[PDB]
């Protein structure tokens, strides 16, 4: 009795929907960022009582930020040179230094130069994953590129690199968090958050791996897709990190070859040839793919698990590839995944070939073909192995079969937001109350 | 692993009727499920992606549900389109398909006229004697033959063929060929072909005596 | 609006490789998952495997891991495959399909490709032999018996064309040797057999060669 309709403004509550989010980062550095001007600072606030669901498969900021990469290396690349001119006729035999099987490029061809009138016998070295040979005459040779697209060289200066970068909603949305610390990237988390902006994520390339990640709370996590047994890819997220540490040993010489633009290639190679190699304790290795076995049986109880490696496709699925300083690499990971398992600390290392290239066709899909100046002197890295690409091969009866994969850029960063989700507030409401308002 | 066990072979169903197809699974495939119709030869097309969800440009006539492990498709205005064949799919695991289900035109049950050929002599001579029988104008497709040789079973090296439901009178005509060479068909006496049909009241067996 | 054309097929020779392809059009190439599906005759549908286009990533099925072997182009939008060693039971026409693959699992199939018949038979073009068939002895009935020819088409017809009393021409067999047979048979009143003319009429085209069988002399 007496109860009338009241309307309240300011309500805790709130549904979900998709909406741009914002860029904010520290400060700005080398003159993935190209955002101005702002300065975050991130406050969590723990809610009580809150039961709220997630989705790691379904949430659209991993399209925002894979749309936002590509949008940020396209404008990378927009102003830097284009290298049309370098796709005339290469006349190759390269056989000076002890090892041309290696690279074999030591090539020769006519550039036209500042005149438009005369031309010049230039050469310079390349790998030959970069270069393919042309029909008739084994001598005579081509850019791999070139009749397929356009060719633009990185600018030496502007080196996008995994800078870290925190996502913001924009006012009357609100970035949930979930912090459950056995969730599989979905379901429900009782135990809710909510902040300003993401932290500082980084936008690693790699591929069979992804490294320079977080470490999950508890053990070792396998997220997957749950709709069908069949799927694409599964994630698995480490909780103790594995170092991996790799260098090319020689001497680079950088030339640069006026096709003001200049064009830089490799000039020379000094010191004795040595290919390029990466190092992992093999001791820790052999204990973080055990607990991933022991893991993994769990979803798949009745089965023996075998890991193997990957089986046809391109360099960037057959090897696991990634980049330190302003060069690539494609390194032969065979030796790693061979392994079985039945169905019932820095002693060792494990050393592993690999090959660099230049000519790194976009990463996401062929049309668009960077190339890398080459890096003088020696190189070293190192960096932190966090999880694990996997993706297992169906139609194998009594034994699962899972190796390395991961070509598609888009899992290597939803192997990251699984904690996020944006929601709208709804900040008006209706109730039942005693009233009166005077007339 | 998913073995789809699609049954039953054939439908009998006159123009306009509602027919039911099954499709037994296995074992679990949870709601992943889909049909197709199957059509002369030409690329099949999509009418259900799942146990119940049709899929887009199928005729509304098409309908499906899910029993668990059992599932179902059901046309219910059954045109003359329709009588073709149609195979049940599961995603669930590895990727199998049914046997196909073919749909007729109905009838009234026909016997077949069964006939037993002695090999040819000129086959004789070429030394591959081979025995044929032949079923004519029945109806359902059910009928079924055994060779048999002095009242030996043979199985294995025998071949059969079916021509299309017969429009004139919705009938299929059957054949039977037992290959063999003329060592071998000089091991019996006695060849026959045990015929059996529904149409049939009993394994009306066609035999001949060589020579 | 999608189109999967095909190309490659005929007749592949005994222990020969063979090399199908598959022709993309009207979707972004990169988004479906393309499958390759058999069937063989007398035989339900199986699946060989997939090639994920955008990286090439191929999967097989395990009794044939060692044979197939998947590629594709992706500027021309072209796909292949390659089965090695082909035996007699590889006689199959073969499907290039799209399926509808979500952001992390994989679906049904919705578009099928226009498919390619696929032969495993070593012989030359052939002619047939011709068997008639001894009449049983109301309604009697005889037959002839079309042997060893190759390859397709060939033309039955009984007494020139001229007698159509239950005639009917089985389909083809393709028999182990390679060679395709077939029989064609007629039903007359039983009392036709001591009167009656039969005529069995045989053709193939890609020989040429002609034959028509009398199947009456023996009326036994
Ligand atoms: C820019 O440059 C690229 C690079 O050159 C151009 O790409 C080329 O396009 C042509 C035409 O589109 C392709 O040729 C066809 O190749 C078919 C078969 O493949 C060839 O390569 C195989 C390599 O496969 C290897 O790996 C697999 C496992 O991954 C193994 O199973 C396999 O054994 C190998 O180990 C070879 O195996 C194979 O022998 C070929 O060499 C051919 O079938 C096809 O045939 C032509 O001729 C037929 C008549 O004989 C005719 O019927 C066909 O229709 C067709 O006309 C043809 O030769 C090249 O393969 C392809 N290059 C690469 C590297 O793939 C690209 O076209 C060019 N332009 C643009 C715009 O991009
Ligand atoms: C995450 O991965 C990255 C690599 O993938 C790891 O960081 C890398 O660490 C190495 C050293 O361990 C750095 O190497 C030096 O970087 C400096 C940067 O200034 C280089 O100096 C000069 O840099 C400019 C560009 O600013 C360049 O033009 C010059 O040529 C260069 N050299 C000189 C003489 O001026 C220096 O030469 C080395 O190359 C990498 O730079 C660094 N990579 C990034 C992207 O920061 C990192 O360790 C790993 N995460 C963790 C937790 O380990
Ligand atoms: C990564 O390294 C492994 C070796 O550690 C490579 O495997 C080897 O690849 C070569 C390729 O030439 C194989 O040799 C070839 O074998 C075929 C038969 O399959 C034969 O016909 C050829 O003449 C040649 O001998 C070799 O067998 C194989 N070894 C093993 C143990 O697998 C692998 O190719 C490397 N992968 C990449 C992407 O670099
Ligand atoms: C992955 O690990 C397995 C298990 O160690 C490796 O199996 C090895 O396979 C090679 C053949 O590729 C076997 O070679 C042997 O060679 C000798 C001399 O030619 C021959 O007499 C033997 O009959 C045999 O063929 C080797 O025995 C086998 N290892 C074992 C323990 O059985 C496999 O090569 C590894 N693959 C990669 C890519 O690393
Ligand atoms: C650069 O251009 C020069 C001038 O055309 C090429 O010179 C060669 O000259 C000889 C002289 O008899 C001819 O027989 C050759 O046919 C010429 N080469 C070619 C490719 O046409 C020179 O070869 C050119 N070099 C390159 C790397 O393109
Ligand atoms: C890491 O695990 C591998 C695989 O078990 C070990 O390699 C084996 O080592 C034993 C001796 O310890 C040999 O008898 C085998 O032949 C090796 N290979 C295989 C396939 O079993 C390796 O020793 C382990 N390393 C460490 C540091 O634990
Ligand atoms: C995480 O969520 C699961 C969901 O069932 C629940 O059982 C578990 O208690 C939760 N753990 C924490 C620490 O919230
Ligand atoms: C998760 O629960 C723990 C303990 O209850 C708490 O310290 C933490 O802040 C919670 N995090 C979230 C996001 O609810």
């Amino acid at each position: 009795e007496n109860l009338w309709v009241t309307v309240y403004y300011g309500v805790p509550v709130w549904k979900e929907a998709k909406t741009t989010l914002f860029c904010a980062s520290d400060a700005k550095a080398y003159e993935t960022h190209a955002c101005v001007p702002t300065d975050p600072n991130p406050q969590e606030m723990v809610l009580k009582n809150v039961t709220e669901n997630f989705n790691m498969w379904k949430n659209d900021m991993v399209d925002q930020m894979h749309e936002d990469v590509i949008s940020l290396w396209d404008q990378s690349l927009k102003p830097c040179v284009k290298l049309t001119p370098l796709c005339v006729t290469l006349n190759c035999t390269n056989a000076t230094a002890s090892n041309s099987s290696i690279i074999e490029g030591m090539c020769s061809f006519n550039i036209t130069t500042e005149l438009r009138d005369k031309r010049e016998k230039k050469n310079a070295l390349f790998y030959k994953l970069d270069i393919v040979q042309l029909d008739g005459n084994s001598s005579q040779y081509r850019l791999i590129n070139c009749n397929t697209s356009v060719i633009t060289q990185a600018c030496p200066k502007v080196s996008f690199d995994p800078i870290p970068i925190h996502y913001c909603a924009p006012a009357g949305y609100a970035i949930l968090k979930c912090n459950n610390k056995t969730f599989t990237g979905t379901g429900p988390c009782n135990n809710v958050s909510t902040v300003q902006c993401t932290h500082g994520i980084k936008p690693v390339v790699s591929t069979q791996l992804l490294l320079n990640g977080s470490l999950a709370e508890g053990e070792i996590i396998i997220r997957s897709e749950n709709i069908t047994k069949n799927v694409k890819t599964i994630i698995v997220h480490l909780n103790e990190s594995v170092k991996i540490e790799c260098t090319r040993p020689n001497n680079k010489t950088r030339t640069s070859i006026r096709i003001g633009q200049w064009f830089y290639a490799t000039g020379q190679v000094i010191g004795d040839i040595r290919e390029a190699y990466c190092n992992i304790n093999e001791s820790k290795w052999n204990e973080t793919l055990q607990r991933v076995s022991k893991k993994l049986k769990e979803y798949f109880p009745h089965k023996n698990i075998t890991f193997q490696p990957s089986s046809g496709g391109d360099l960037e699925i057959t090897t696991h590839s990634f980049n330190c300083g302003g060069e690539f690499f494609y390194c032969n990971t065979s030796s790693l995944f061979n392994r079985t398992y039945m169905a019932n600390n820095s002693t060792r290392t494990i050393t592993i070939h690999c090959r660099i290239k230049q000519i790194i066709n976009m990463w996401q899909e062929v049309g668009r073909a960077m190339y890398a100046p080459p890096i003088a002197g020696n190189i070293t890295c190192i960096s932190n192995i966090t999880g694990l690409l996997l993706t297992r091969d169906g139609g194998k009866n009594n034994t699962e079969t899972f190796r390395p994969g991961g070509g598609n850029m888009k899992d290597n960063w939803r192997s990251e937001l699984y904690k996020y989700k944006v929601v709208k507030i709804e900040p008006l409401g209706v109730a039942p109350t005693r009233c009166k308002r005077r007339v | 692993e998913i073995v789809l066990t699609q049954s039953p072979a054939t439908l009998s169903a006159s123009p306009g009727e509602r027919v039911t197809l099954t499709c037994r699974a296995s074992r679990s495939v949870r709601n992943n499920v889909a049909w197709y119709q199957h059509k002369g030869g030409q690329s099949p097309r999509l009418l259900i992606y799942d146990a119940s969800t049709r899929a887009a440009g199928v005729p509304a006539r098409f309908s499906g549900s899910a029993s668990g492990t059992e599932f179902t498709l059901a046309i219910s205005n059954l045109e003359s389109e329709d009588f073709t064949v149609y195979f049940c799919l599961q995603y669930n695991n590895w990727w199998t398909f049914g046997q196909g289900t073919r749909v007729d035109i109905k009838r009234t049950v026909a016997a077949p006229s069964v006939f037993i050929f002695p090999p040819s002599d000129e086959q004789l001579k070429s030394g591959t004697a081979s025995v044929v029988c032949l079923l004519n104008n029945f109806y359902p497709r059910e009928a079924k033959v055994q060779w048999k040789v002095d009242n030996a079973l043979q199985s294995g090296n025998s071949q059969e063929s079916v021509t299309e439901q017969d429009s004139k009178d919705s009938t299929y005509s059957l054949s039977s060929t037992l290959t063999l060479s003329k060592a071998d068909y000089e091991k019996h006496k006695v060849y026959a072909c045990e015929v059996t049909h529904q149409g049939l009241s009993s394994p009306v067996t066609k035999s001949f005596n060589r020579g | 609006q999608v189109r999967l054309a095909q190309y490659g097929g005929g007749v592949k020779r005994l222990g020969a490789t063979m090399t199908l392809s598959c022709v993309a059009s009207g979707y972004t190439f990169n988004d479906y998952y393309i499958h390759w599906v058999r069937q063989a005759p007398g035989q339900g549908f199986e699946l060989l495997g997939y090639i994920d286009p955008a990286n090439g990533r191929p999967d097989y099925a395990g009794a044939l891991r060692e044979r197939l072997s998947f590629y594709r182009d992706k500027s021309m939008e072209t796909l292949y495959m390659d089965l090695r060693s082909l035996r007699y039971d590889d006689t199959a026409m073969y499907y290039c399909v799209r399926n509808v693959g979500t952001a992390g699992s994989l679906l049904h199939y919705d578009h099928w490709g226009s498919g390619s018949p696929v032969i495993v038979s070593s012989a030359s073009t052939k002619g047939p032999s011709v068997f008639p068939l001894a009449p049983s002895s109301g309604t009697a009935a005889l037959g002839c018996l079309v042997k060893d020819y190759f390859p397709e088409p060939v033309t039955v017809s009984w007494n020139s064309g001229a007698l159509t009393s239950g005639v009917h021409t089985f389909p083809a067999v393709l028999q182990s040797s390679g060679l395709y047979s077939l029989s064609s048979v007629v039903t007359v009143p039983s009392s036709s057999l001591g009167t009656q003319t039969y005529i069995c009429n045989v053709n193939h085209k890609p020989s040429n060669t002609k034959v028509d069988k009398r199947v009456e002399p023996k009326s036994c």
